């Protein structure tokens, strides 16, 4: 059950890292994908 | 009212439907900044079939854009049509798959399925009436053939009532681009034949023929080849898309084109093709389109109708047209070359129409059809798979993610009895 | 007296149109009166492409016009 | 052309452009070098470019919010409006904001946000004040001179326009700076050079 | 964000990474003292450089690879050179005494004492490596540090980071030119260990580039810095799909899934097509077939062996710049008419394509011209069995006299490490004879 | 309000009472005259400094501190140093003869006549406060005043004030090197006496910061000032939340609540995270997870005692700079029970977190640069039971042949105090052995 709780907090930290990658990509997706539209202009 | 769910995967798929949502934006008259700037109130009538409404008067599609990496969703956001796709409609893993089915089907492609399954059930159940599912999968790679072709197996688990139709990218003929393609195409066919109900087949060396033999281009690109792939999707739905004389839909053609559950193996086409300088000099009338869409070089699946026989043939038409002189053109070609069907079916053709030709054009068509010389297409892969399995070549990429050889022993037993159906009808 | 890596990296360290976007307005057009016509009209190629438009009416919408003209009507009642 | 100041003080009806004075601070580590002037920004928004001459994209006409006359001496801690003329025949635009919710957050830092809008309300009035905390109530309601360090404060949030030169907004112009509204106070609880402003003529 | 934690080892890897890491500074807008002139990169830059350069609160772009040796005496020129403010003070691991053409001290005695401070730095650099699919290794079989330290790492990374990719831009010791003498011992023993732990091996050798810069380039009397840019461009077209846009961006698993069919065969070649001088290129004509058909003629290969004796078996491509994809279809279609260019029966498909936008940026002060189309066909071939049998033939002849052996028992080995690295190469010579064996 | 007095004992107390209080002068706006400069703008009603700096009317800020020594040649460097006008002369207590590396000299004979005046002055610096959070004791176990007079300061302080906070930061002897020889007699006979008269604690060994400075910085040939500066950087972060605001807060009553499970087991450690040089600060960018893992690594520890052998009894964290509570709480969660990190089962939640916005301040002439995140972590362990076991080892070794003992009996002292101060650590070695037992 110690293994159960430790690998529980393993799921929680993996989920938070996954969501950090996801959220970071969408907000700076807007930010860094504006300039190639300006270069095509 | 009978909306269509746009499904994709991979980097081939997203670089195909980057042009499908160009011509829907062209034909409904949609600026790439959200609003509407069209020339009539017919296009705004049936406009929620491909464009959900919101505040600000705008229109985002039912857009599902998937790959197993952010490798190609950077290019659609900064393409010409980029701020009409939704920021929450790019689903991604981290590591791209890269040329195996198993990590697309079991480990990397299969782990991220619980965000496609969210966005379908959030969107498609909130449609007032969906009509079915349309998915284009990169059939020759590892993500589209792996992850999207998993979803083809697992939304046909949920709703079996609807219609499944694909625009698949079957492997090319003479020049070949990836050595795992006599596996990731051999194995997907084992999944398709019980879990697809129309299968269109698209070949790029069969579509570089058109921009040299017909449309007269020295330098073609993908933004040139993919619009004849947007023809086979934006121009078959025209009975839902615009009013007119006679409206026959996508369910109305699977009744008329396939007679069987093991036959859904189509062979597409597109009628009004010519050069660019000679646009003024060829008259686009009744005899010209019917003379065009029956030849070998006006067909997109890289096979020959001479070596076998068709069974069924469908044809959208558009624009104001006469229906008598169209009929005597297609009653003739059922009868002049009487070898090139079977004599145990009465007729083969279906005529649907519309009112409005696609913008720029004036009198158009499209072409759908089953044929039993697509059995040659699925024999060149099964020729290659026999000359690889016996040396056990390349195989350790496949057991490393949990598959066995029993996915491999029966992905030729399926491709044997499939062609062992088309051999009688010959 | 210096080494080759330092030498090559030091060498790496040491290593118009008439109408512009500011001229596009004042360079005028449509002058000297060349004859504009098609075929053998011999003008430079004018703004004559087959422009892309959608046909607003259909068969039903054209042939079911009011057969005879009339004064439409008024609100049915107040 | 801006309007000259006879006496030192800034009346209404004067064409005046808004610029943050140059900072000797070093704690930020990211630093546009000096005298950063506020500007209208389209893709509208608002952001301060580098130091600029009066170009009409900068020029603010000092209007009246409490029904004042065209020429009237302005005192600290009193409402006024600062109006940017549009490029075409648009009459007036308003330096605006809103009390923060989750969804109206500023770009590149999730703070209060300041932008431009047509409509008129009390979210358009601003009042400027003395920088020294011990002297505010001594010099409150006194004629404010031409080119002097004064803080810009709202009258419904009591926050303040921040020269937030940590982050860069690359624009069409490429000159950069991010502007929000937030009050900063030191360990001695005094107003930073992050928030100062100067209304040049 | 996509990444590449590349690995360099030795005199080899630091006078290669003086010329390989020169280009990543040069192809992006990276100036040689950390920063950027802020002139906007082709496409999106903020994701294009993040395979190499990261950011701090000074705007300072600092790389993410590693340079290892067992001395300061060649690392110090990086430390006292043009690029001194750019690299990190603890990304440059040093030793004190070089392994001195030994596999004995290099693997165990002067390996174990210094392996541990390295592994802080990788696991402190691999924290923020979100998209990184492997490790890319630049080592030397014929030396001490490139072969002793390196295969000490190769038995360790596979334990820790599991089933990750490993591909090697490795400096193969050459067929005729002798730099050292007893380089069979450091090369055959490291290919007893790495061969079950790595997964692909790009193979280059120095003399077969010295052939090329005399006859394709016209430079008489070149150096390593002349040679190290041709390998230093081969690395940067392989990487070039993650970085700058194109029709066919290519993931890091496309390499090792299409160049290697088995576990114990993972030995391709390396070839790079438009190798032509800076002044004569504009009176010859660069066409896509001439760029394509140059790489199957053996004078452009970077291993002196011949495919006339053996057989091609798997291949690749990566075009770049102005590429019409119809011409790629109608250039490869001419190779399929040859019997002098032979395949085995069990790779009927054969190829792979990657396409970018960028024409290849040229180092200012170099040898090659400003070309606009480049393709590099990293490809398997079963005629390294002739090449491997000559670093093998002269080992059997030497051991019969039992020569040079006493300095290898004397630092932490037995005599049994010598026998099994002939027992392993015996079965590999019993292996390429059946991989290329036809089926009737 | 919210006052907290410093009481530093020894010449080590005065070498610490200069480097701490020079940071405190430039952490706030203080000049060495004492007055903040005119043209420095403060609103006046809000005073951050008022825990430490008192105030007259004119603006002079005299610290609430007293220094203790018994030989004048260390405070006379203070009395005519740079800060000779800031420190009020009454506060700097000097003897005339020093207790001279002994216990009973400074505990019964010589220190007896200097507890009279210091007790007079602490009632003149603790009447001014409304709420005194606690005193602090910075003493050295080695010398006579830091061992003898310090414990006699402790016992009298219990009578006079009862249950105020009395923390200590003690300069424990290093295990290998030392100032002297007779230091264990002064290091156990104070620890046996400062058990019931001590609230919370910390430890430092002098050789342990010597390890950190060379392996993390390039400051070769350090000095005690280059160690006394880091002691300032770790005391400031203890009290960082008292004066400046935060998303959370830690007061001085608050270590003992969450780190003292039993009122004799009050022995944490100390660690400061981002030890990195000014030319290494610019290159490597840092995150909150990056600074936490350093405090978990044994190299950053301020003791020569690895908690890998022991169980983390409880923890405390003091974050600083631009930290988010979101990413503070992510690396906290990333650290485990199953790692080399390992907790007792009777402490399941296991932490305390305090967040201060105000970034740490850089002193002229130090070593560390303008770093932007930091950690002051104070983790108890069962591993301190080997630190007592080595000092038990080397005290009964010196007590076997009954050495130096004539220097202890005749200085107003009894005899059996050696026989009980070895007995007392024997039970407290058992007490620290049963605090970490798994649940039965
Ligand atoms: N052509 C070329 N050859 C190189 C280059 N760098 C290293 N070499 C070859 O590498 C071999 C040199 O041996 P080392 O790499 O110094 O051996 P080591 O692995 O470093 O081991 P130690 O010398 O003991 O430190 C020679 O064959 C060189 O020709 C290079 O940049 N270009
Ligand atoms: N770790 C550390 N130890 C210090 C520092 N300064 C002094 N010390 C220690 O202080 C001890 C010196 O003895 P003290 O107690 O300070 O001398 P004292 O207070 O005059 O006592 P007596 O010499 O007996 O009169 C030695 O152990 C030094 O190592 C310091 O800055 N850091
Ligand atoms: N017609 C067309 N074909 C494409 C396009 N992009 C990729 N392809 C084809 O799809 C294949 C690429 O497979 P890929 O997408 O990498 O496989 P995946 O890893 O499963 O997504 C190649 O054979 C290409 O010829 C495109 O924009 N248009
Ligand atoms: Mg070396
Ligand atoms: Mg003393």
């Amino acid at each position: 059950e110690h293994f159960q709780r430790a690998l529980e907090l393993k799921k929680m930290v993996h989920r938070w890292r996954n969501s950090h990658t996801h959220c970071l990509w969408q907000i700076t997706l807007s930010q860094r994908r504006n300039p190639y539209a300006i270069l095509r202009m | 009212m009978r909306e269509i769910v746009h499904l994709q995967a991979g980097q081939c798929g997203n670089q195909i439907g980057a042009k499908f949502w160009e011509v829907i934006s062209d034909e409904h008259g949609i600026d790439p900044t959200g609003t509407y700037h069209g020339d009539s109130d017919l296009q705004l009538e049936r406009i929620n079939v491909y464009y959900n409404e919101a505040t600000g008067g705008k229109y985002v599609p039912r857009a599902v854009l998937v790959d197993l990496e952010p490798g190609t969703m950077d290019s659609v956001r900064s393409g010409p049509f980029g701020q009409i796709f939704r920021p929450d409609n790019f689903v991604f893993g981290q590591s791209g798959a890269g040329n195996n089915w198993a990590k697309g089907h079991y480990t990397e492609g299969a782990e991220l399925v619980d965000s496609v399954l969210d966005v379908v059930r959030k969107e498609a159940e909130s449609c007032d009436c969906l009509q079915g599912f349309q998915l284009t999968h990169s059939l020759g790679g590892g993500t589209g053939s792996g992850m999207g072709t998993l979803l083809i197996s697992k939304i046909r688990e949920e709703y079996p009532d609807r219609i499944m139709n694909t625009f698949s990218v079957v492997p090319s003929p003479k020049v070949s681009d990836t050595v795992v393609e006599p596996y990731n195409a051999t194995l997907s066919v084992h999944q398709l034949v019980e879990n697809t109900d129309e299968t269109y087949c698209i070949d790029n060396e069969a579509l570089y023929d058109i921009c040299f033999r017909t449309l007269k281009l020295t330098t073609p690109t993908y933004g040139d080849l993919n619009h004849l792939v947007s023809a086979t999707m934006s121009g078959v739905t025209t009975c839902l898309r615009f009013p007119g004389q006679l409206n026959a839909d996508l369910r109305k053609l699977a009744v008329n084109m396939v007679p069987f559950p093991r036959l859904h193996f189509f062979m597409p086409g597109f009628a009004p093709l010519t050069s660019r300088g000679s646009q003024q000099y060829r008259a686009l009338t009744v005899p010209e389109l019917t003379q065009q869409m029956f030849d070998a070089k006006n067909m997109m699946a890289a096979c020959d109708p001479r070596h076998g026989r068709y069974l069924t043939v469908a044809a959208v038409f558009r624009g104001r047209m006469s229906m008598k002189e169209v009929d005597e053109q297609m009653l003739n070609v059922q009868n002049k070359n009487s070898s090139y069907f079977v004599e145990w079916i009465p007729n083969n053709v279906k005529t649907a129409v519309c009112d409005i030709p696609p913008r720029g054009l004036k009198m158009s068509a499209t072409f759908i059809g089953n044929s039993t010389a697509i059995q040659e297409l699925f024999k060149r892969i099964s020729e290659q798979f026999t000359a690889m399995f016996r040396r056990k070549a390349f195989l350790h990429w496949y057991t490393g993610e949990g598959m066995d050889e029993m996915e491999f022993t029966e992905a030729e037993s399926n491709m044997n009895d499939l062609v062992s159906e088309y051999q009688q009808y010959q | 007296w210096i080494s080759e890596t330092r030498e090559k990296m030091a060498q790496v360290c040491l290593n118009k149109a008439l109408l512009n976007e500011e001229t596009m307005n004042s360079g005028i057009i449509e002058r000297d009166t060349g004859l504009p016509a098609t075929g053998f009209g011999a003008l430079f190629t004018r703004h004559s492409p087959d422009w892309s438009k959608m046909c607003t009416l259909t068969t039903y919408a054209e042939e079911y016009a009011p057969p005879y003209e009339y004064q439409p009507l008024g609100d049915p009642c107040q | 052309q801006l309007s000259v100041s006879e006496d030192g003080y800034i009346h209404y009806g004067d064409k005046v452009m808004l610029v943050s004075p140059d900072h000797p601070e070093t704690e930020a580590d990211l630093f546009l070098p000096g005298d950063l002037s506020l500007c209208m920004t389209p893709d509208c928004g608002l952001s301060a470019a580098q130091t600029k001459i009066p170009v009409g994209r900068n020029t603010f006409t000092i209007l009246c919010a409490a029904g004042e006359v065209i020429g009237q001496v302005l005192r600290y801690g009193q409402n006024f409006r600062l109006g940017i003329t549009g490029g075409f025949d648009d009459r007036m635009l308003y330096l605006s904001s809103d009390h923060r919710t989750l969804l109206k957050s500023s770009k590149r830092s999730w703070l209060q946000e300041v932008f431009l809008t047509h409509e008129d309300s009390y979210l358009n009035c601003w009042q400027a004040a003395f920088p020294h905390p011990q002297l505010r109530l001594e010099y409150e309601g006194s004629p404010v001179p031409a080119n002097t360090k004064i803080l810009i404060t709202h009258c419904h949030t009591n926050r303040g326009l921040v020269a937030h030169r940590h982050l860069f907004l690359r624009t069409y112009f490429g000159q950069e700076a991010e502007v929000a509204a937030h009050t900063y106070l030191d360990s001695h609880r005094v107003e930073k050079p992050k928030n100062h402003w100067m209304l040049v003529t | 964000m996509r990444e590449c934690i590349s690995v360099h080892v030795g005199q080899a890897g630091v006078q290669i990474g003086n010329a390989c890491w020169e280009l990543y500074c040069l192809e992006h807008g990276i100036q040689p003292d950390g920063q950027m002139p802020s002139d906007k990169t082709i496409g999106g830059g903020d994701d294009s450089f993040n395979t190499f350069f990261s950011e701090t609160g000074a705007g300072k772009h600092v790389p993410r690879a590693v340079f290892v040796d067992l001395e300061p005496t060649v690392i110090d020129e990086v430390r006292t050179g043009t690029y001194r403010q750019l690299f990190h003070p603890e990304q440059l691991i040093t030793g004190k005494e070089d392994a001195a053409n030994n596999y004995a001290r290099g693997h165990y005695t002067i390996g174990k004492e210094l392996i541990d401070l390295v592994l802080d730095r990788i696991r402190k650099l691999a924290d923020q490596c979100t998209g990184l699919q492997g490790f890319l290794i630049f080592h030397s079989f014929g030396g001490g540090t490139g072969s002793g330290f390196t295969s000490l790492l190769m038995e360790r990374l596979s334990v820790d980071y599991g089933k990750k990719s490993k591909l090697e831009f490795s400096i193969y010791p050459a067929p005729q030119v002798s730099t050292a003498v007893v380089e069979p011992y450091n090369s055959i023993l490291t290919t007893h260990t790495t061969l079950e732990h790595s997964d692909c091996a790009f193979m280059v050798d120095n003399e077969a580039i010295y052939d090329i810069c005399r006859r394709n380039l016209d430079i008489e009397r070149p150096t390593y810095t002349n040679l190290n840019r041709l390998i230093g461009q081969i690395v940067s077209s392989i990487t070039a799909s993650l970085r700058f846009d194109g029709a066919l961006n290519v993931d890091l698993t496309e390499f090792q899934t299409n160049l290697v069919p088995y576990p114990r065969i993972h030995f391709p070649l390396a070839t790079y097509a438009p190798v032509i001088s800076a002044e004569k290129a504009y009176h010859e004509q660069l066409s896509v077939a001439e760029i394509t058909n140059a790489c199957f003629e053996p004078a452009n290969q970077m291993v002196k062996c011949d495919p006339r004796h053996g057989k091609y078996m798997a291949c690749c491509l990566l075009y770049r710049g102005d590429v019409v994809p119809k011409d790629v279809n109608a250039a490869i279609a001419t190779i399929k008419t040859k019997r002098t260019i032979q395949f085995v029966d069990w790779c009927p498909t054969g190829f792979k394509v990657g396409i970018n936008y960028q024409p290849p940026t040229v180092v200012p002060g170099g040898d090659l011209a400003k070309v606009q189309r480049a393709v590099c066909m990293l490809s398997n071939t079963t005629a390294i069995a002739e090449a491997w049998a000559r670093l093998d033939h002269k080992f059997d002849l030497m051991y019969a006299k039992r020569a040079f052996v006493h300095w290898y028992v004397g630092e932490g080995m037995e005599e049994g490490e010598f026998s099994e690295a002939r027992e392993d190469m015996a079965a590999l010579e019993k292996d390429y004879e059946e991989v290329g064996m036809d089926s009737v």
